[PDB]
RNA sequence: GCUAAACCUAGCCCCAAACCCCACCUUACUACCAGACAACCUUAGCCAAACCAUUUACAUAAAGUAUAGGCGAUA
RNA sequence: GCUACCUAAGAACAGCUAAAAGAGCACACCCGUCUAUGUAGCAAAAUAGUGGGAAGAUUUAUAGGUAGAGGCGACAAACCUA
RNA sequence: CCUCCGCAUAAGCCUGCGUCAGAUACUGACAAUUAACAGCCCAAUAUCUACAAUCAACCAACAAGUCAUUAUUACCCUCACUGUCAACCCAACACAGGCAUGCUCAUAAGGAAAGGUUAAAAAAAGUAAAAGGAACUCGGCAAAUCUUACCCC
């Protein structure tokens, strides 16, 4: 096939980017994932998951102003247009994030624990134990990859050594270098879990094609499986 | 000229000149009523209307006011004894409006 | 469905019909807004001579002698053009006699030919 | 399917063909601070106004003359409003479309499943005059209705197609520049700017030196006929209800330097064969040869400004309804 | 109901069975070679 | 996270043949063949550049080598700049104090009934109806058509007052006029390159509104700052510029003095259309730019308090909503954040009409709302006429 | 003038129009380059007139008066073109040694056939020309079988022709 | 007495000998713009073994011999 | 180039009731419930009447994609040039 | 008397009811469709582009949406090429089928159900029908009317 990924943009921007649906088809053209196809046309809004990204020629902790909080078609959680210095950028909005709020992004790990305030980004080592976090990075400077869905909140359990233990929303524990940044509070759109589709048409709008009509026998995997919680996933 | 490679022109190059013209044209009687100042020609397919204007103004010193061209499609419907279509050649028709009334 | 008929600009959708031509050599280029810029130097300029006083009618009198065909050759042209000067200056740097080391720098380059007809 | 008639036309001798299509007779002629302001507009659009982007000849018309003509119309209207009270309440339109659809003559279908059947010859004029003035009170007739003129309308011995003229089927529009609900329904003056394709220099190169006046005349005839016919049909007249009063309009057509002045009187909407079989009426278009407003503009000075041309424009703007 | 499976369109015709597409892949080159060997008057579509 | 995926990024050239790596031997490549063959080494073609200069195939020099490249970055505000903080940002950039409402000096020019146009309401209703319904053959004219038309028709209606005010013959309405003005604020080089809307140009300067006492009183007023948003946000940062103060016209041009900047937001789409606050900020910046260009032309390129303040009006509009501004530039000493400050009187969100019904809304075969404007506000047109008549 | 597109008015309608002999190559070779240049346009005007006569005769469904003079004019123009080409070729050979005016090269196309690719005029070098690089001038191994098959088809055709010729010759000898 | 009947050479088969102007890869037959992309990789199966599963052929003489082979079809 | 699904960017949906509805009646349009005719037929699946939907999970024009040990499938072992 | 229509564009086709002459909507020859409509575009390097549409105004939203540049450098000096016909395409056919869009919403445009006769059966379509009103039939299928209530899934 001649499939070329629409994700060719190289420069970050605030403008919604015109996407191209895949319908679950790989670059070879064959279906790789079923149940995807159609739905309302959407435009991608480039999200800056590296919350501590000091502006060019600048460094150190910096503040920003929340211009607005906007529904994002590409994400369960709604996003926020956060502007600082002479730049703007899309970020993941926390639960109680309103327009006009001030958001602090710092890389400083003080000897004491910073007073956690919802919406700000601090290194995990700077947070008090037990604070609710989101948009956690696997490695320092990698960028947020975990706890990004609507209403998801990780927990800061321990800060042994130069490492921090994070309870992910799936309850799995995660060891990360304390220098990696994570935002305070739970992700916005907390009531996303209580959304009623109502009609098959709404699923088709969202872009989920109906399940296959073929009847499958349920094997040994089907029965409820109670397992011990998996061990910590370490990144040190 | 036709059936000849035109020397490629680059910006600032010399003027393209043809010395022994290869275009041969026909002055044909119009098949329909035409204005008194209009002359109908059958032209080689590779000749532009600018080429026809220069041709008439240089070789025949005919003051040309306007030129229009159209590609008449020759019929391919006729068939020989072998049932193979006989192609009537397509030809270009040029309508030239004379100047100075 | 017709494969034996010639492919012309009269066949195909609007894009095909507009894009394909009929062999006419280009005269200029296209700029923004589909505006055509015509380059004068790209228009063939018919170098028509002055026929006044010309004595060669299109046909030749049938009362004319017949002569054997002697196609001109490089050797014959050299003998009839360069050989006399070569002999004179030998009895008494080929550029002086006429040889041109390179066609570059000429308006009419013999090879690669850069002139019409 | 109908012939699309282009007022500003590259067709040669198009004035005679338009005269035939319109039943119009063409007649040569017509039935200090202002000078300073005109020179000010010229110098504003040529020298004083700084251009960020370089101006090319192929866009010189649009980016120089069109603002120049707009400035002339606006400033002259403002300055002559005291001397023409009706001009004060007039509505000034910039490049507003003027559409007129009519029927003139009949033709036997040459080929097809409809061969041999009689079909009317429909024409549509879609003009975009650079400026135009619309009023609520109609102008006075230039010459009484039924004005018999010895000059005979030109006749076309071949099809209208032979003059470059092509047929299309799209919306039939009769439009004076504003919808019928607009009180300002009558026409006062139309300022036309000839396009670059119809440059005097281009015509001279193409050996159409005889066709400059032809282009001006054809543009005038077509545009003014369309405007007057649209006004008449807004008033309710049509082919079977021919106008009971003449419908007058004026036009000035310029190439940027040369101006020509035209007066048009519509006396006939009965252009179809049925309504024209025994119709003595015929529309009239008075026109003047193109004259240069100025000879040349050198830096900060305009050379040889034509007070006569300026006064012609002023007189057209000063014409008032009775 | 059936029979009219051919909905002609020159774009599809040339993009599916054209000279360029036939030469694009080695298999199509061999198709053209087979047509030439057989002596077909129409190598491509 | 790096934007742009590998599959879309330019493909890496294939690895070079080991024949090139081998030192002492000259590789055999298909360069002589003048075409690719898979069984010969790939040539290393030397870089090529056409000997002659060819427009339509011209590549600009790299940015740093441009003659006008400068390390100091100039922040340019143009017709399509949408300030994030809007009016606050414009006021900070221009060192301006805001006064709500138009000044009494201009507002009183329409109080006297003589300046009142005959049949103001009917004429303005006709103008609105022509702009919004009767303009074109299209059933519902678009903003791109009815915004410039409504502005021009209102200007013509005002110009009809030449009978009462002969001084209106000393002004013209120029289009495509562009001005440029540069100045420093807190060591930030800011330029305004204003183009687009129409410019009313008079033969005489506008009289000053604020008195010297008020100008001095502006000293106590302090520019409202906004943190962490910098005043530079949304302004085009440019390292290749030319610091020049251009009034848009050659010297000696008649009608030199700007009198009103008629700015129109004729974009059909809401996102492409300026917000009211951003439009007011644009009006502030363009009025300041024109006034500063006039000041630089007249009193030279000197940072000083103007003894004769420059007055420039502006009318921003979206076809329905209008914003009126009168800007008095009384100081070219913009770098310092303290001292006398320019001052702008603003009247915001003056809507000429609430809505226009191009078609008659019918409910159960009953016409609920007739065709035409609804909620017409003649006060907005009175303010428009007051601004037009100011100076005459 | 347009009258040059038609024969003499006196000649109009004549059943037969007498014409001289077509120019011969040897006769033309004695004429100067300027003389040949002028004679080319003389013959071009005559050819246009004769083609006009032919088309009008077809329109009127009548024979063209003296059709042979059109062939005479075509032959004269061909001879003039041949003489000019001979002079140009001799000069090119003398000054450069190239026997072809247009550059070209023997190249193997995608089908394995050896062709004379005639070079075209380009503004950019070949290694940068995208379309030229798309064009392929080499045959992959899978073409060898088809090359052999085409060779064998040609050999079969030639063998059939030769055997038929021998059979016909033997029949002729037996008959006579 | 109508449909019709016939006809002899167009050619072909097997051997020997002998080795064989312009346009066109873009939508081919399209004058005239920054490429980068490049080829190689066991045949399988039918079928026979009366199924099928290992297996099953692709000058003369030695010789259908030595050998191989569900030691069997066969090789 | 049919058809199954998908990709890009388009188009269509009168009127009435209701009111932001995979709402109702009902055109265009899509489909094909039942009857009759037809069964070498107008048609290698149609016609007439009747009927379901007809602002949506709709219909549909254009171009592109997925290829047989496969594709696609709201599984009918459907459809992939009769 | 009919009018589903029809006229254009798109797509498709490619001269396929124009004239002349021969034959017996065919053959041969001659002619034709003329650009303004449409196609055929854009010099770079960076840098911009949060705020639907729905008469866009209230409102209501969700499925979150077709519509934008600037800065510098280059650059004007010279309107080509191609489609344009038709009773037309996909269905082996002058096939009752398939066939996108804009107007016309019954027409100004486009058409003809009857080769002539007779008025047998059988057959098809339709209309009317005394009294009865499902007694027919597997079943109210069909037709005619506009019609209640209860179940299974
Ligand atoms: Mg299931
Ligand atoms: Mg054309
Ligand atoms: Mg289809
Ligand atoms: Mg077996
Ligand atoms: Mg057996
Ligand atoms: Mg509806
Ligand atoms: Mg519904
Ligand atoms: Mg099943
Ligand atoms: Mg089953
Ligand atoms: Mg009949
Ligand atoms: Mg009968
Ligand atoms: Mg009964
Ligand atoms: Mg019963
Ligand atoms: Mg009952
Ligand atoms: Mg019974
Ligand atoms: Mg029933």
């Amino acid at each position: 096939a001649n499939f070329v990924s629409w994700k060719s943009r190289t420069k970050y921007t605030i403008t919604p980017v015109k996407m191209r649906k895949s319908g679950g088809r790989d670059h070879t053209g064959r279906i790789r994932v079923h149940g995807i196809g159609g739905g309302h046309k959407q435009r991608y809004r480039m999200i800056d998951f590296l919350r501590f990204r000091p502006e060019e020629t600048k460094s150190g902790p910096f503040e920003e102003k929340v211009i607005q909080v906007r529904y994002d078609p590409c994400r369960s959680a709604d996003i926020a247009l956060v502007a600082g210095g002479s730049r703007k950028r899309w970020i993941i909005a926390t639960e109680n994030m309103q327009a006009g709020d001030t958001i602090l992004n710092s890389n400083h790990i003080g000897r004491m624990a910073v007073a956690a305030r919802e919406g700000d980004a601090h290194p995990l080592g700077a947070l008090p134990v037990g604070t609710l976090i989101n948009n956690v990075e696997s490695e320092p400077g990698r960028g947020a990859q975990y706890i990004r869905a609507a209403g998801t909140c990780g927990v800061l359990l321990r800060k042994v050594n130069g490492t921090a233990i994070i309870q992910l929303p799936s309850k799995r524990q995660m060891q990360v270098l304390e220098t990696c940044v994570a935002t305070v509070g739970r992700v916005s759109n907390v009531d996303h879990n209580k959304r009623v589709i109502g009609k098959a048409g709404r699923n088709r709008w969202l872009g989920k094609r109906p399940n296959s009509g073929r009847w499958h026998r349920k094997g040994g995997w089907a029965g409820r499986k109670i397992r011990p919680l998996p061990p910590m996933k370490s990144y040190v | 000229a036709r059936n000849v490679v035109y020397p490629l022109y680059r910006l600032g190059g010399p003027q393209l000149r043809v010395f022994r013209t290869n275009f041969f044209i026909q002055l044909v009687r119009p098949g329909v009523a035409q204005p008194e100042d209009t002359v109908q020609f059958r032209i080689p397919m590779e000749m532009t209307r600018v080429d026809l204007r220069n041709y008439l103004e240089g070789i025949y010193n005919v003051p040309v006011a306007a030129v229009r061209t159209r590609v008449q499609h020759g019929s391919n419907k006729r068939r020989d004894h072998r049932n193979v279509r006989i192609k009537k050649p397509d030809y270009k028709v040029a309508y030239v409006q004379l100047a100075h009334g | 469905a017709d494969r034996m008929s010639k492919w012309t600009s009269k066949r195909g959708p609007r894009s095909f019909r507009g894009r394909k031509g009929r062999g006419a050599k280009g005269i200029g280029f296209l700029t923004s807004g589909w505006r055509f810029v015509q380059i004068k130097e790209m228009v063939p300029e018919f170098v028509v001579p002055d026929l006044t006083g010309f004595k060669l009618k299109p046909y030749v009198s049938y009362l004319a002698p017949e002569s054997e065909e002697t196609p001109l050759t490089a050797a014959q042209l050299f003998s009839e053009a360069v050989a006399p000067a070569i002999e004179k200056d030998f009895k008494d740097n080929l550029e002086k006699y006429g040889f041109e080391p390179t066609q570059e720098g000429k308006l009419f380059q013999l090879y690669p030919r850069n002139f019409l007809r | 399917m109908k012939y699309m008639v282009y007022p500003q036309t590259f067709a040669l001798n198009a004035d005679r063909w338009y005269q035939y299509f319109t039943k119009t007779v063409f007649l040569s002629g017509l039935p200090a601070a202002l000078r300073a302001v005109a020179c000010d507009c010229l110098l504003q659009e040529h020298f004083y106004l700084r251009r960020r982007r370089r101006v090319h000849r192929y866009e010189e018309s649009e980016v120089i003359s069109l603002p120049f003509l707009d400035q002339l119309v606006s400033t002259l209207v403002g300055l002559l409003s005291p001397h023409n009270p009706a001009l004060a309440a007039a509505a000034l339109d910039y490049r507003c479309p003027v559409h007129f659809y009519w029927v003139r003559g009949e033709e036997i279908i040459p080929r097809g499943h409809r061969r041999g059947r009689i079909d009317d010859l429909r024409y549509q004029i879609d003009d975009k005059p650079n400026n135009q003035i619309r009023i609520s009170k109609q102008l006075a007739e230039f010459v009484p209705l039924d004005y018999s003129v010895p000059i005979e309308i030109p006749t076309i011995k071949c099809k209208p197609d032979k003059l470059p003229l092509f047929k299309r089927q799209y919306e039939n529009h009769i439009f004076v520049g504003s919808k019928t609900a607009d009180p300002c329904c009558y026409g006062h003056t139309q300022f036309h700017l000839l396009p670059d394709k119809l440059r005097r220099e281009r015509l001279l190169r193409q050996n159409c030196a005889d066709q400059i006046e032809v282009v001006f005349r054809a543009n005038a005839i077509a545009s003014l006929f369309a405007w007057t016919g649209a006004q008449a049909m807004y008033q309710g007249f049509w082919s079977e209800a021919d106008v009971t009063r003449p419908f007058v309009s004026q036009a000035v057509i310029t190439d940027g330097k040369y101006f020509s002045f035209f007066c048009y009187q519509l006396n006939t909407l009965a252009l179809t064969t049925q309504a024209d079989q025994n119709n003595p009426r015929k529309n009239i278009c008075w026109g003047t040869q193109s004259k240069p407003l100025y000879e040349t503009i050198e830096d900060n000075d305009v050379k040889g400004f034509n007070d006569d041309v300026l006064l012609q424009i002023v007189h057209f703007l000063l014409n008032r309804p009775k | 109901a059936r029979g009219n499976e051919y909905q002609p369109s020159n774009i599809k015709r040339k993009n599916k069975h054209g000279w360029v597409r036939r030469l694009s892949t080695p298999a199509g080159v061999q198709v053209i070679l087979r047509r030439m060997l057989k002596g077909r008057k129409s190598l491509s579509h | 996270y790096e934007w742009g995926v590998r599959s879309t990024r330019k493909s890496e050239p294939p690895p070079l043949d080991r024949v090139y790596e081998i030192p002492g031997l000259e590789p055999i490549t298909f360069a002589g063949k003048m075409h690719f063959v898979p069984w010969l080494a790939r040539p290393i073609f030397p870089p090529w550049d056409r000997g002659y200069k060819d427009p339509r195939f011209y590549r600009s020099p790299p940015l740093h080598e441009h003659p006008l490249y400068k390390d100091q970055a100039c922040y340019i505000f143009h017709h399509r700049c949408r300030l994030l903080e809007g009016v606050k940002q414009a006021l900070w950039l221009t060192k301006t104090k805001l006064i709500e409402g138009l000044p009494e000096k201009v507002l009183s020019l329409v109080d006297d009934p003589r300046n009142h146009i005959e049949n103001q309401d009917e004429c303005v209703l006709n103008v609105i109806s022509h702009a919004r319904l009767w303009q074109t053959t299209e059933e519902i004219p678009k903003r791109e058509t009815y915004c410039p038309v409504i502005v021009d028709n209102l200007i013509q209606l005002c110009k009809s007052q030449i009978l009462k005010h002969p001084s209106l013959a000393r002004r013209i309405c120029v289009q495509n006029s562009t001005f440029s003005a540069t100045w420093n604020r807190e060591s930030l080089l800011l330029q305004v390159r204003g183009s687009g809307g129409a410019r009313l140009s008079t033969k005489d300067p506008l009289p000053t509104i604020a008195s010297r006492e008020e100008i001095e009183a502006t000293k106590n007023h302090v520019l409202e700052t906004f943190y962490p948003i910098s005043p530079i946000i949304d302004l085009h940062e440019c390292n290749i510029y030319d610091v020049k103060n251009d009034t848009g016209f050659q010297e000696g041009y008649p009608y030199p003095y700007p009198h009103t900047l008629y700015l129109l937001d004729k974009a059909n789409l809401r996102p492409h259309r300026l917000q009211p606050d951003q439009l007011r900020a644009k009006m502030i910046l363009f009025a300041f730019g024109s006034a500063l260009a006039q000041a630089r032309l007249l009193y030279g390129n000197d940072a000083k308090v103007l003894e004769q303040p420059v007055v420039v009006q502006s009318v921003g509009t979206d076809g329905r909503v209008f914003h009126f501004l009168v800007f008095q530039l009384n100081t070219t000493d913009l770098d310092c954040n303290e001292g006398v400050k320019n001052l702008a009187w603003v009247d915001s969100d003056q809507l000429l009409y609430q809505h226009f019904w191009c078609l008659p809304v019918i409910k159960k075969r009953v016409v609920v709302e007739p065709v035409g404007p609804v909620g017409f506000k003649p006060e907005t047109f009175r303010k428009f006429l007051a601004l037009y008549l100011h100076g005459a | 003038g347009l009258e040059e597109f038609f024969d003499d008015p006196k000649n109009w309608g004549q059943e037969k129009v007498k014409s001289g002999a077509a120019w011969t190559c040897q006769q033309l070779r004695n004429k100067s380059n300027e003389d040949l240049h002028k004679l080319w346009y003389v013959l071009l005007k005559e050819r246009n007139m004769l083609l006009t006569l032919e088309q009008e005769a077809k329109r009127q469904r009548l024979p063209m008066p003296s059709p042979e003079r059109l062939d005479k004019v075509v032959d004269s123009m061909d001879a003039l073109d041949k003489v000019v080409q001979e002079r140009e070729d001799a000069l090119r050979l003398l000054q450069t040694g190239q026997e072809r005016a247009r550059p070209g090269a023997w190249r193997r196309d995608i089908f394995g056939r050896i062709i004379w690719h005639k070079f075209k005029q380009w503004v950019i070098p070949w290694h940068l020309n995208k379309r030229y690089n798309r064009k392929r001038f080499f045959a992959l191994p899978y073409v060898d079988h088809f090359l052999r098959l085409e060779r064998e088809k040609r050999a079969r055709i030639k063998a059939r022709k030769e055997n038929l010729e021998r059979k016909k010759a033997k029949i002729l000898l037996k008959k006579f």
